RNA sequence: GUUUGACCUCAAAUCAGGUAGGAGUACCCGCUGAACUUAAGCAUAUCAAUAAGCGGAGGAAAAGAAACCAACCGGGAUUGCC
RNA sequence: UGGCGAGAGACCGAUAGCGAACAAGUACAGUGAUGGAAAGAUGAAAAGAACUUUGAAAAGAGAGUGAAAAAGUACGUGAAA
RNA sequence: UGACGUGCAAAUCGAUCGUCGAAUUUGGGUAUAGGGGCGAAAGACUAAUCGAACCAUCUAGUAGCUGGUUCCUGCCGAAGUU
RNA sequence: GAGUAGGCAGGCGUGGAGGUCAGUGACGAAGCCUAGACCGUAAGGUCGGGUCGAACGGCCUCUAGUGCAGAUCUUGGUGGUAGUAGCAAAUAUUCAAAUGAGAACUUUGAAGACUGAAGUGGGGAAAGGUUCCACGUCAACAGCAGUUGGACGUGGGUUAGUCGAUCCUAAGAGAUGGGGAAGCUCCGUUUCAAAGGCCUGAUUUUAUGCAGGCCACCAUCGAAAGGGAAUCCGGUUAAGAUUCC
RNA sequence: AAACUUUCAACAACGGAUCUCUUGGUUCUCGCAUCGAUGAAGAACGCAGCGAAAUGCGAUACGUAAUGUGAAUUGCAGAAUUCCGUGAAUCAUCGAAUCUUUGAACGCACAUUGCGCCCCUUGGUAUUCCAGGGGGCAUGCCUGUUUGAGCGUCAUU
């Protein structure tokens, strides 16, 4: 088939005239099949279709990634999914905010550290 | 019924596509314990739905 | 055994065995050194590759010798070149040997397997 | 009359498929499913039914989503990728 | 709940058929079958085994120490040690005393070697004669060889002599402050061959 | 009262249990209403309900709600607490001052049956608790 | 169903019991796991003692008044007196009994 | 006569095959087989004889 | 009677951002709730404040720092075991 | 008596043990709720029987493979009726 | 009170007969669900199930009642009455 | 020196467990078969011969899901009856050739018959689901047979602006507002609701603000026989056609 | 006297017990806390050179990307020395994606692969009709926005 790590350093419209020419050869091959006893050669296609597919899909990815870097409301599919009750659980600011007076005690009388 | 809805017809075309005897090829692989198709199907024998 | 996430249960290690993916099966499925080899490297036992070269030491095929075609890790099996069965019909089929009961007589020394050896503490390739 | 005469004339269908269970339990006069509920928020299953509960529950399936969660966690919900050594 | 997971009514009488829960209707064929029995193929067998069966015993802590004070004097006399196996028929002087150096043994080969000069090698190629397979099914439960029970080396203090003797086949390694009566008497047969440390034998008292 | 819901009034048990009108729910009507809230608007968390007013069909509650999603609740220390989700539908499982009250969770020999939970109380009074050594 | 001649005896085993039967099988399981958990705890609170110092108490209940006793916490009148805060004390490893 | 996938318009077919092949698509007529597969009878106008276009895409 | 602006209460929107259902349920918090059975009959009792039914959580839950126990030379949150 | 990951056993050993050691909540019954099976073992290795002869054929009798065919894919052993 | 009655059939067959333009026959749709329906009323019918359907559960319900209750030898040896 | 019910004692046998006999065993464990042998009052034990092929035993103790003829016991298998009862309603078949190893049953020809257009004709509904059609083929099924088949193996086949569905409402079913109910959810469908749509140019601000102004007790589902936009003829295939030409 | 019936043995049948095994069950112990509108559990239909299934996956369909290992797969075929290699694999790992049609299921329905509407763009000559491609349109509730309603209500005019 074809390498991913070569299909990484192409243009935006490389990739969509390799994939068409691609889905060309699949269909000639589909079209060969039908006279031919066993035609295994289809499936490198396919999956080199799919390669590219997958290389287009991470590509247009990563330019949306970076259109939307550095805010507040990211598209909810570029979020991290973790868990529903992760993603609702208290962050790491809340959960460790406490009152002007608690932080007072803490710093006054901290549980500390003696032997014997 | 001749007036099929496709949601039945599209049920009656899998179980055409199922009704077919085990390949006689994978009776020749390794430790292969299946002998024949078990969960075979007859227009007569048994209905469906 | 003194550590406990290890099992002593033989149901457990019987199916670890057989339902071993083909990856660790390359590892069960390895051969020891001959004298002049474990001379040359200093190193007992390699997992079996495709195109080495051995010699037979038990069985009713004790005594022959030569290259491995096939590592039948599916079969826990290594077919080798020359020790065949010819069938009633007159056509040949590969006798399927365990690579424990073989002898690694010669090595094929790839950059993998230099790295495998000098690993394991090679004194050379 | 009562038996093999009777038995003739049984050519209606009192439940067709259900679109949530994909069995012939949704009764078509009712327009509702009689072994998953359907249409209902709730999935119908009792107690008192062991077998039936356990014939629908979860890992009967393929869990598409619910298979890999266990990997998920092991690794910490981690995100990106490593590059080599 | 094994046998129980059906639901049976008997068919009552009327039916030329005894009276046991049978199967609900169908084409196949565990309809009309027997179960809830323990006579029936499925049903529940005779007061299945419950968790909360007496396992361990209590047994008084006097009556424990008495059994291995008197599992300890057997340990001497060598007509019970003789009696339960153990090749002592050469050996010097019963309960057999050794060096202090016997306890800072580190290594097997060592080990070994100090107790066959001893006085051994009879009793510890018995433990490797000994290993045949077991006579039933406790094969599949990893109970698959024998092995006889060889010497108990009783010392003092440990300084690696556990770890020495642990891999050679029947020999045994006990503190004295401890002193099991599951190994001073094995099978319940009074006289074992122990050897006693110096240390040991100094520290019984 | 709470009026028994089986049809005819026939109960199909003993005399002792043929009582259908003079039944009481063992839930106070600040537990109901507080419940009936909760199903509404699910989003927020029930801090305390109390008695505003009432006629002879009618008793009128007022359920103070927090949003546990609102930042000015998630980032209050004081108020923090209601969003960990062991406190998702307090009302429901009881854990309000009308459920405390209702599962008489009080100190003291008054409140011997439920102190701990009725029911964890029962079970572990019914519990067989054998040992290795008897 | 009434004896030859033996004790009359009250075995409350009427309800469904065979549910809630409870063996200790744990018990040394248990026993190895509380003292893993000393043993981690004592890392985590490396130099200072698991048990934090306990006033003397007098048991109450004429019975059992005859013998003194490790009550819960000082008090804070034994505190002031000691020549130390009901607040550093807590902290420094000393239980204090504000009841 | 071509083997459509299922959730093809007509007007697709028509569109696919004119913008494949070349060729003008005077109709399409559509049934689905008793295999639960779509096929579809592209006619062509006169302008085009089928066989020219058949031996372009190999099968004869 | 107009000029413009507030306020209060109630609305609308495919309004900016959000959140609820459902699953599972061994254990946990609640509600509702039997009869078989035991009583050598049976109606109170019993089974049982159990099964079933419904609402709701978490890794635990609940409880919990006294409107407590006591009557002592008094103890001192909560839970668990003996 | 749930989920995931591990250690175990004076437990069961294919009518036992989970209903399920097998493409088991599968085949199948019932309108439906629901009901719900039977079914493991050739040999170390298919070496799964070349080739000859009777028969239309299945197969037979030979020949052979095998340590054994008193192991022939109706396959360890092969009880009794 | 024919045939069949381990049948063609868990209600059929043949002859004979009731009625045959309406209170007629009947398809599809739809409503009524179990102490409930429906009943030109026989406790009839409600999926071959009806003087209270079927499915699961409580449930291994209880039984002063029937049946069964698995090696040998040795020694002793009853009751049917208060 | 009897003995039912019953008690007690001494042993026999089975699955496991600890100990021991440095036990037996591929030169053959265990299992099974044995009008062969020996021991034991007995439960049982031991040995020879055969088959077989991978484990098993004596003894001192521990433990139990531990010993079967009965339960109209359970599951599985097997019989005698028995080559018996029977395979007898829908009037009925017969000759020849062909095919084939084989023909009462298959194909063709030729007779003789029946259904007699309220049919054994030609279409359809519901129901089935590929049974349709072709080739290859007959181990199983078609209670005889089989070269035949609705069987078996591999394929082929169902073409729509006009036929239906889609749309409308019917008996009705049902969200909504609301009100009940601890709750599952129940009532109601126009109700004690602030319940959006329609058209003309406008004005040409890369097309957006007007007004001519109007109009409103208001989801949705519910008929392949009710209501309903529109197709006919001829020809065509192994099998489709009011569709293909 | 044959046949016939019964008993016993040998060999052959029927049948699948016994024995031996065991990738399974079962109970006990310990450890851990992780389902879902970012669409879960479950269902339907599809996907391989030859597959009906189980297992896997979703029109990128027994998989794609990444990482590790280091040379396979296997029933046949087909390949390939890319094999001193960014590289075989029905391998392991898994952090990037795809994820049909459904489903709490969310435009409205659903015994229909039914019927709408809004935005962008592409074709038919086209603000409106038809068709293609892409993005949408559920309900309750909270905060905030904007536009409003009410002699409920205040002040100014
Ligand atoms: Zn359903």
């Amino acid at each position: 088939g074809v390498k991913a790590y070569e299909l990484r350093t192409k243009s935006k419209e490389q990739l969509a005239s390799q994939l068409v020419d691609l889905k060309k050869e699949l269909a000639e091959l589909k079209v060969q099949k039908l006279s031919r006893p066993s035609l295994p050669k289809i499936k490198t296609v396919r999956k080199s279709i799919a390669c590219v597919l997958t290389v287009i899909n991470e590509q247009q990815r990563e330019a949306v990634r970076q259109l939307y870097k550095g805010k507040k409301y990211q598209p909810k599919d570029l979020r991290a999914k973790k868990t529903r009750a992760l993603r609702r659980a208290l962050t790491k600011f809340e959960a460790s905010q406490v009152t002007e007076k608690q932080r007072k005690k803490q710093i006054a009388f901290p549980q500390r550290k003696y032997a014997i | 019924a001749a007036q099929k809805s496709f949601r039945i017809k599209q049920k009656m075309a899998k179980a055409k596509k199922q009704n077919r005897p085990l390949p006689q090829w994978i009776r020749l692989r390794t430790n292969n314990t299946i002998r024949y198709n078990a969960k075979r199907r007859n227009w007569r024998r048994t209905k469906m739905n | 055994k003194q550590s406990l996430d290890v099992s002593s249960d033989r149901r457990k290690a019987r199916k670890a065995y057989f339902t071993a993916p083909s990856s660790q099966r390359r590892v069960l499925l390895s051969a020891p050194l001959s004298k002049e080899l474990r001379a040359q490297y200093g190193i007992k036992a390699l997992p079996i590759r495709r195109d080495d070269e051995v010699l037979v030491v038990r069985g009713s095929k004790k005594g022959q010798e030569g290259k491995i075609s096939s590592v039948y890790r599916l079969k826990f099996a290594v077919q080798v070149d020359k020790v065949t069965k010819e069938k009633v019909n007159g056509a040949s089929v590969p006798i399927n040997l365990h690579p424990s009961k073989l002898v690694i007589t010669k090595l094929h020394l790839d950059k993998d397997r230099k790295a495998l050896i000098q690993r394991k503490g090679g004194k050379l390739e | 009359g009562k038996g093999t005469p009777s038995f003739g004339k049984r050519h209606n269908k009192s439940h067709t498929l259900c679109n949530r269970c994909g069995r012939r339990s949704f009764h078509v006069q009712k327009k509702t499913c009689s072994s998953c509920g359907y249409p209902a928020a709730k999935t119908r299953s009792y107690n008192w039914g062991a077998k039936a509960k356990r014939r629908h529950t979860t890992g009967t399936g393929r869990m598409r989503y619910l298979k890999h969660v266990s990997r998920r966690f092991k690794n910490g919900f981690q995100t990106g990728s490593a590059k080599a050594q | 709940k094994a046998g129980h997971q059906t639901s049976a009514e008997s068919w009552g009488t009327g039916r030329a058929v005894a009276r046991i829960p049978r199967v609900g209707g169908g084409g196949t064929g565990r309809s009309g079958q027997g179960a809830f029995g323990n006579m029936c193929r499925g049903g529940r067998m005779f007061a299945p085994t419950k968790t909360w069966r007496k396992w361990n015993v209590k047994v008084n802590h006097n009556e424990k120490r008495y059994a291995t004070a008197s599992a300890i004097a057997a340990t001497a006399v060598a007509s019970l040690v003789l009696a339960r196996g153990h090749r002592v028929e050469k050996i010097p002087e019963i309960p057999l005393v050794v060096s202090t150096d016997l306890e800072s043994i580190q290594k097997t080969k060592e080990a070994v070697a100090a107790l066959k000069a001893v006085g051994a090698h009879s009793d510890l190629l018995k433990v490797l004669k000994s290993k045949k397979l077991r006579a039933g099914k406790g094969k599949y439960r990893n109970r698959r060889w024998t092995q006889r029970r060889g010497p108990l080396v009783v010392y003092a203090e440990d300084n690696g002599i556990v770890k020495a003797l642990r891999n050679v086949p029947g020999v045994e390694t006990a503190n004295v402050a401890s002193l099991n009566l599951l190994q001073l008497a094995p099978g319940a047969h009074l006289g074992r061959f122990v050897i006693w440390t110096e240390a040991a034998f100094t520290k019984l008292d | 009262n709470r009026k028994r819901p089986v049809p005819k009034g026939a109960t199909y048990g003993k005399p002792t249990n043929q009582g259908v009108n003079e039944l009481k729910y063992q839930r106070s009507l600040r537990a109901t209403a507080e419940e009936r809230v909760g199903r509404r608007a699910a989003n927020l968390r029930v801090l305390n309900s109390y008695w505003v007013n009432q006629d002879s069909t009618y008793k009128y509650f007022e359920v103070i709600l927090v949003d546990p999603q609102h930042k000015a609740i998630r980032r209050d220390a004081r108020y923090n607490w209601i969003c960990d989700p062991v406190h998702k539908h307090r009302e429901a499982r009881g854990l309000t001052a009308t459920g405390k009250k209702s599962r008489g969770i009080n100190k003291g020999h008054k409140f011997n049956n439920t102190k701990a939970g009725r029911r964890k109380t029962w079970k572990r009074q019914n519990t067989l608790s054998l040992w290795r050594y008897r | 169903a009434i004896s030859k001649n033996l004790p009359i005896l009250k075995n409350h085993f009427r309800k469904h019991w065979q549910e809630r039967v409870k063996v200790h099988f744990d018990q040394a399981g248990k026993k190895v796991s509380r003292r893993n958990a000393r043993a981690t705890r004592a890392a985590k609170i490396a130099p200072r003692p698991l048990d934090l110092l306990r006033p003397v108490v007098r048991a109450p209940t004429v019975k059992y008044n005859r013998k003194v006793r490790a009550g819960r916490g000082f008090t804070l009148a034994e505190v002031k007196a000691a020549g130390l805060t009901a607040a550093y004390a807590r902290t420094i490893g000393i239980a204090v009994d504000h009841r | 006569v071509f083997q459509v996938s299922m959730k093809a318009n007509k007007y697709q077919i028509k569109k696919a095959v004119k913008e494949l092949y070349e060729v003008d698509v005077l109709k399409v007529n559509t049934l689905v087989r008793p295999n639960g597969t779509k096929k579809a009878y592209v006619r062509l106008t006169a302008d085009y004889d089928a066989l020219d276009i058949a031996n372009r895409i190999g099968y004869i």
